[PDB]
This record gives C-alpha cells, sequence and structure tokens, in this order.
C-alpha cells in the first residue's frame, strides 16, 4: 500500500492495487459548495447532472464505461470506471466530453430537461429525508452569513434563476489546472497514467481561482421547524470542532467514538459497554442516535443527532446526553479510552480499505488537494495509540465546557425546552 | 482485574471527585466560617 | 421565502463574539449578587437570634 | 484569556468564593460608614462632650 | 438483603460436612414445622418478598400454570386468615410437595447482574 504523487505542471496521483479487478479514473477539483454565493447556489449539483445525463451515458457505455460524480463543501469529482485493460479509453472520453467540448452537453434541449430532474430531486428531499434536512439545517444556522452556510443540493428558490451562462461562469473561475488533481484507483500502476497523459499535452485553464473575503465563524444560535402532523422528533446538537490540519484531529473523533452509535431494535447494539446506556433504556428514551466529528478547511462539527417517539421526555433525554459530556473534562475513566482505541481502528480501516476504487478516488483527491500528500494508515494508528487521558480532558476543557452551542429540530419538538436551560447544561455547578 | 465496586460509591470515582472534597468539605466549613460570627468564639 | 435564509441579527450582535470576554463579565455580576445576598442573609439571622439573649434589665442585676 | 478558569469555574470554590469573600467584607464595610457616620456629626456626640465638660 | 447466592454457599456447604447435617437438619426441620405457614396452604417461595428488581425478574420467566396456581396459594391464604382459622388438615401442604419452584429462576438473574456489576467497573494493563 502506498501513493505516489507527481507533479509535471498537472499534479498526478495514484494508489496501485494489483489485487482489483476494475480501474478508476477521473478529476477533481478544489471548489465546492462553499465557493458559491446566495444567488448561483445549486450550480454545482446542476454540473454534476449535466456530466451524468443520458447522452453522456450512453457514449460511455457503448466503450464499456460508467461515471460518477460527488459533490460537498469543499471539492467536487468526475470519475469513469472500466477493467483494467481499457484504462486509455477512459482517459480519452475525460478529455472531449469535460475538457474540450462542453457546448455539446449545454445545449437548450439538454439543459432544460436536467434542470427539470434536479427541481424534483430536491423537492422530494425537503418533504421526505428528516434525518438528512435537520443536519443541513444545522449547519446554516452555526455558520449563518458566511461560505459554510449555503447547502449542497441548493434551494428551490435559487435553482429556478439559474441559465447556461451561469454555469459557465462557474467552470471559467473554478474549473482551472492550478485547481485540479488527475486520481487514478485500482488496477493502474503509476507511471502508466502519467506517460498516457504526456503524450498528449492535457491543460485545463492557465490562473488562478477567486479569493472569498469572508471567513467561517461559528455562532451560538437555534432553528425550530415545528410540524405535528409528523410522528417523531428529530434533533440536532453540536459546538464548534476541529478543521482539518488541526493537531487536535484524531482526539475529537476518539471523543466522539466514546459515546458511539445506537439503535434500539438491534440487540447487540443494547449491550454495548457506553455508560449512556444505561439512563436511555430505563424509560425508552429515544430510537437511535449517532456521534460525529466533521471537519472541513476552516473549521469543523462536534455532537449528535438522533431520532424519537417519546415526545413528553424529549427534555430528560438532552439532559442525559450533556451530562455524560461533562464527563469528559472531569471524570473519564482509562478502560473507555482503552475502548475507543480499538473501535476508532476499526471505524478507519473500514472506511479507507473497502473494494471500492470509486470511494478511494473520492479520499485521494480531497486529501491531496488541501495537505499536498496523504498520511498512510499505519501512521494514522500509531497517532490514536498515544492519546493518554490527559489529552482527551485537556481537549474537552478547552472545546466543551461552558462553551456555546447549536441546535436545530423538527417535528413533534414542543417537548424541547428553549436554549437558556440548554446551554446552562454545558456545565456543572459541582466543579 | 476489577475490585470492590462500592455499589455507586465508586473509588475509581472517590478520588475522581474527592480532590475537591477537600474543597467541597472546605466549601460548608467557607460556609460557617460565615454563619458563626453574631457572639464571640473563637477555634483555630 | 426559504427557511435556509436566516433573518437580520445585525443591530444586536457585537463586532468580536471573543467567547472568554463575554462568558467573564456575566459571571462576575452573577457571582457579585451570590456575595452580597450571602453576607445579607447572615446579618439577618444573627438580629433574630440575638434578640432571645439577655435583655438590658436583666443585665443590670447581675 | 482564562479569567473563568478558577475564580469562577471551579464551583467547589466558587460557592466556596461566594462565602468567602462575604466575611472580610462585614468588617471593612461597618469601619468605613461608621467613621464617615461620626466625621459627619462631629461636636455633637458624647465623646467630643467628655473632652471638655472634664 | 441477604442474597440467595450468599444463603446457598452456607447451607450447601452444611449438607455436604456429615457431622454437621446431623446436628443443623433436626433442628430445621422443627423450625419449619413451628413457623407454620403450611397450615395455611403456602409454600415457602410464596413468602419471599417481592419488591425488588431481581424478584420481579424471576417472576416474569415463571411459566404460566405454575403462576396461576401460585396466585390462588395467596388468594386462600388471605381469606383464612381473615376469618382467624386454619384450613382443613387434608388441605395441609406436605412436606414433600414443599419444593423450592421459584429458587433456580432467582439464582440465574443474581449472577447475571453480578456480572454486568463487575464489567462496568473495570480495570485494564497494558
Ligand atoms: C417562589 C417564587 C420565587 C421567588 C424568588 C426567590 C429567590 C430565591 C431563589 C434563588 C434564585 C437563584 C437560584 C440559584 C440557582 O440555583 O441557580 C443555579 C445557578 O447558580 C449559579 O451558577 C450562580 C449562583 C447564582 C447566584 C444568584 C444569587 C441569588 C441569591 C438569592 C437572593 C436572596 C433571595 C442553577 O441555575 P442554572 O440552571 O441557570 O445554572
Ligand atoms: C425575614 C426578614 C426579611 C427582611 C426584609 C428586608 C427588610 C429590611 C429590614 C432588614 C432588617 C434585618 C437586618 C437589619 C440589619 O441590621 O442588617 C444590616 C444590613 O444588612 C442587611 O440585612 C440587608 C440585607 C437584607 C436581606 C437581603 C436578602 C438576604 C436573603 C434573604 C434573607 C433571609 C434568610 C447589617 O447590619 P449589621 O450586621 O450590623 O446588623
Amino acid at each position: 500500500a502506498e501513493v505516489t504523487q507527481l507533479s509535471n505542471g498537472i499534479v498526478v496521483a495514484t494508489e496501485h492495487n494489483p489485487s482489483a479487478h476494475t480501474a478508476s479514473v477521473g478529476v477533481v477539483f478544489g471548489s465546492g459548495a462553499a465557493n458559491e454565493n446566495p444567488y448561483n447556489n445549486g450550480v454545482s449539483n446542476l454540473w454534476k447532472n449535466i456530466f451524468l445525463s443520458k447522452e453522456n451515458s450512453a457514449v460511455a457505455a457503448k466503450e464499456g464505461l460508467a461515471l460518477s460524480s460527488n459533490i460537498s463543501r469543499d471539492f467536487q469529482s468526475y470519475i469513469v470506471s472500466s477493467l483494467p485493460g481499457s484504462t486509455d479509453k477512459s482517459l480519452d472520453f475525460l478529455n472531449q466530453s469535460f475538457i474540450q467540448q462542453k457546448a455539446n452537453l449545454l445545449s437548450s434541449s439538454n439543459f432544460e430537461a436536467t434542470k427539470k430532474s434536479v427541481l424534483k430531486q430536491v423537492q422530494d428531499f425537503e418533504e421526505n429525508d428528516h434525518p438528512n434536512r435537520v443536519l443541513e439545517h444545522l449547519h446554516s444556522t452555526a455558520f449563518q452569513n458566511t461560505p459554510l452556510s449555503l447547502p449542497t443540493r441548493g434551494t428551490l428558490e435559487s435553482l429556478e434563476n439559474l441559465v447556461v451562462a451561469d454555469l459557465e461562469s462557474f467552470a471559467n473561475n473554478h474549473f482551472l489546472n492550478s485547481n485540479a488533481v488527475v486520481v487514478g484507483t485500482g488496477n493502474i500502476k503509476h507511471e502508466d497514467l502519467v506517460n498516457s497523459i504526456e503524450s498528449k499535452n492535457l491543460s485545463l485553464q492557465t490562473g488562478t481561482k477567486p479569493v472569498l473575503k469572508k471567513k467561517a465563524a461559528f455562532l451560538g444560535s437555534e432553528v425550530r421547524l415545528r410540524d405535528d402532523t409528523l410522528p417523531k422528533a428529530w434533533i440536532s446538537l453540536a459546538v464548534e470542532g476541529e478543521p482539518v490540519n488541526s493537531p487536535n484531529y484524531f482526539v475529537a473523533k476518539l471523543a466522539a467514538q466514546i459515546f458511539g452509535s445506537y439503535n434500539a431494535f438491534e440487540p447487540a447494539s443494547r449491550l454495548q459497554g457506553i455508560k449512556l446506556l444505561d439512563n436511555i433504556q430505563e424509560y425508552q428514551l429515544c430510537d437511535n442516535f449517532n456521534h460525529f466529528s466533521l471537519s472541513y478547511k476552516d473549521s469543523g462539527l462536534w455532537g449528535f443527532s438522533t431520532a424519537t417517539r417519546n415526545v413528553t421526555m424529549i427534555d430528560d433525554l438532552i439532559h442525559f446526553t450533556l451530562k455524560q459530556w461533562n464527563r469528559l473534562t472531569i471524570s473519564v475513566t482509562d478502560t473507555e479510552v482503552e475502548r475507543a482505541k480499538s473501535l476508532l481502528k476499526l471505524q478507519l480501516g473500514q472506511l479507507y480499505e473497502s473494494g471500492n476504487p470509486v470511494n478511494d478516488a473520492n479520499l485521494l483527491g480531497a486529501e491531496v488537494l488541501i495537505k499536498g500528500s496523504k498520511l498512510s494508515l499505519g501512521e494514522a494508528f500509531k497517532k490514536i495509540d498515544a492519546i493518554t487521558v490527559k489529552d482527551v480532558k485537556a481537549w474537552a476543557g478547552k472545546r466543551l465546557w461552558d462553551q456555546d452551542i447549536a441546535i436545530a429540530g423538527t417535528g413533534q419538538i414542543e417537548g424541547l425546552l428553549d436554549y437558556m436551560r440548554i446551554r446552562s447544561d454545558m456545565s456543572m455547578m459541582r466543579w | 482485574k476489577t475490585g470492590l465496586h462500592f455499589g455507586r460509591l465508586s473509588l475509581r470515582s472517590l478520588t475522581a471527585y474527592a480532590p475537591n472534597l477537600m474543597l467541597w468539605g472546605g466549601a460548608s466549613m467557607l460556609g460557617l466560617f460565615v454563619f458563626t460570627e453574631g457572639w464571640p468564639k473563637f477555634q483555630d | 421565502k426559504s427557511t435556509y435564509r436566516t433573518p437580520n441579527f445585525d443591530d444586536v450582535l457585537k463586532e468580536n463574539n471573543d467567547a472568554d470576554k463575554g462568558r467573564s463579565y456575566a459571571y462576575f455580576m452573577v457571582g457579585a449578587m451570590g456575595l452580597l445576598s450571602s453576607a445579607g442573609a447572615k446579618s439577618t439571622v444573627e438580629t433574630f437570634i440575638s434578640s432571645m439573649t439577655a435583655t438590658a434589665d436583666v443585665l443590670a442585676m447581675a | 484569556s482564562s479569567l473563568y478558569k478558577t475564580f469562577f469555574k471551579r464551583n467547589a470554590v466558587f460557592v466556596g468564593t461566594i462565602f468567602a469573600g462575604a466575611f472580610v467584607f462585614q468588617t471593612v464595610f461597618d469601619t468605613a460608614i461608621t467613621s464617615w457616620y461620626e466625621n459627619h456629626n462631629k461636636g455633637k456626640l458624647w465623646k467630643d462632650v467628655k473632652a471638655r465638660i472634664a | 438483603p441477604q442474597s440467595f447466592t450468599s444463603i446457598a454457599r452456607i447451607g450447601d456447604y452444611i449438607l455436604k460436612s456429615p457431622v454437621l447435617s446431623k446436628l443443623c437438619v433436626p433442628v430445621a426441620n422443627q423450625f419449619i414445622n413451628l413457623a407454620g405457614y403450611k397450615k395455611l396452604g403456602l409454600k415457602f417461595d410464596d413468602l419471599i418478598a417481592e419488591e425488588n428488581p431481581i424478584m420481579q425478574t424471576a417472576l416474569r420467566r415463571l411459566p404460566e400454570d405454575e403462576s396461576y396456581a401460585r396466585a390462588y396459594r395467596i388468594i386462600r391464604a388471605h381469606q383464612t386468615e381473615l376469618t382467624h382459622h386454619l384450613l382443613p388438615r387434608n388441605e395441609w401442604i406436605k412436606a414433600q410437595e414443599d419444593v423450592p419452584y421459584l429458587l433456580p429462576y432467582i439464582l440465574e438473574a443474581e449472577a447475571a447482574a453480578k456480572e454486568k456489576d463487575e464489567l462496568d467497573n473495570i480495570e485494564v494493563s497494558k
């Protein structure tokens, strides 16, 4: 297992695996939804569905290729997959359809049909997908009036004002050679890829992207979307967390692993070594929860999400969870830290060593764009093993004890108390 | 290993609480510090 | 309009948030109130308790 | 900075200092008012009378 | 208050000793006959106080044909007590019917609660 970075004008990164049976080749750009403004929000999500449109997918399918695309807050990628003996055809398809010609894809008949399909997807997301849209509303209240607040899909109000000239204006500012990384994963050797690119003279455009002026900033706030005709309540809560390239990046992920995830209907999930589960199962305070530690280029979020049918005891669920977060400053034990070390290593090993080269192409390109290289899994395991109890207590005294929070919620949330009752539970008046 | 779990008086939690019982037994000995001085008596 | 658009809160927000300074001034005023309330409640009880000691006419026949 | 760190955070020392500062408060407050009250009324007290009825 | 695991540990030590089972076992048979619960139609496991989580677990796991018969013996003993009488002598519990029917369910629930308490307050070593 080894990565190889090489620059000749174009940054080329590979990750060779001679045991895999497919190969994957694409390009990742270093702009996401946090490089848009409130008037062209959704222009990245439209560029994805233009690339995945029917006439473009049909040209690829006669060659034997498949297409993927992903939109995030800091990056976006466009990936072609094939059998290991036809990576030259997949690199040709990325040259013709995406680099040279774009007036074929941006015809008026293709643009209006794609815009209709995207507007239906965003409408069905806002009406049916309740856990993921509460987490989207948590980002917009915590980073309000700041580039990290814009949703990755766009809104229905901002998507209908978009024309063809808005997509060409975004492509001239961000789809550049100094913003791009060419990636290759699966069964493909590194020097075979750099000689196929150098046998041509690929270059997107010369110049740099615009520089935004407002930096990300956390604000303690809340947003409530009450809907009494829904059968549950869905709640997210977080503090300000760690960015990428932070010295406390792995300590924050281990602290979330201490409290973990839960499913009340799976019998083995009920037997986990988490002390919070004693209070919750006595009166059945929720159906599921999960803790997270998200990281971006400038900021991050640390907290949990939950879903509940017990709508008269919502205040007991928030109170018991926040009293366990107080113990990370005061009285976290050594056996809880050793359990979280083994489970964080199992979770990280499953994320980076799945058998999908499309997942590996997204992870490799996003990390080379920020850091310039990639940290191996062997070196990440040695940083996790060196964390002590005193590292956890010093991190939680800075980020958790007596700090501001952000709350989002939907459904039957009448039993959720107001902000200052929840804010005062971030300290004990004992220590 | 593990030992006598004390029921709920966990010792692993006693001296994870009791170093601040030098100030919690000291907050109410900081209390009669105030509330005993309307009549003369001295004691160290 | 869209629920992702947050309304204007700018006429009440601080120019620099600086979480160490906002928590420090609020806890100074709450701490000064508990300081004066404890000293006031202590003298109140000692006024009522000392009224049960021996009166001025009893001490004159000592 | 960290003005909160011991002066209000540690609430074995907070409830403690809420009670600790109130005890030295009673003697310095009672000394300051009595000195102001007697200087405002000088020449009228019995101690100012006894000093020349002697 | 004293657990049934502790009672069975002391009691099985006496019953294996050939000299201690000649002294205490005749005294225990006179103690039970002087207690008089069998003349009201009760077994000993009907007399155990039930307002605790271990006993509520063991009473849930009892088979339902034995749960119906336990409810009739308790109701019949309350009615005999308020009339200040005893049962007829052909309705008394015999010694070969006074078996510990609830004891294996109690001992299984006690061992599971002890193992959970040891895993929740635990040390590690490298
Ligand atoms: C019956 C109707 C109410 C009439 C008012 C009666 C007032 C007596 C109740 C005391 C009110 C403050 C409760 C303190 C508390 O538990 O909050 C504690 C917080 O305490 C602190 O952190 C600092 C101590 C606050 C000092 C306040 C000084 C007030 C002293 C009372 C003045 C003489 C009466 C819990 O409240 P929290 O959840 O918002 O954190
Ligand atoms: C139950 C009595 C309540 C009185 C209501 C206030 C009306 C003012 C009259 C006060 C007369 C008694 C004090 C006279 C005095 O000399 O004191 C003075 C002034 O200090 C005070 O008592 C003012 C504080 C009033 C109470 C503040 C709230 C405390 C929390 C509730 C207390 C209940 C446990 C002290 O002077 P001294 O120590 O030389 O005797």
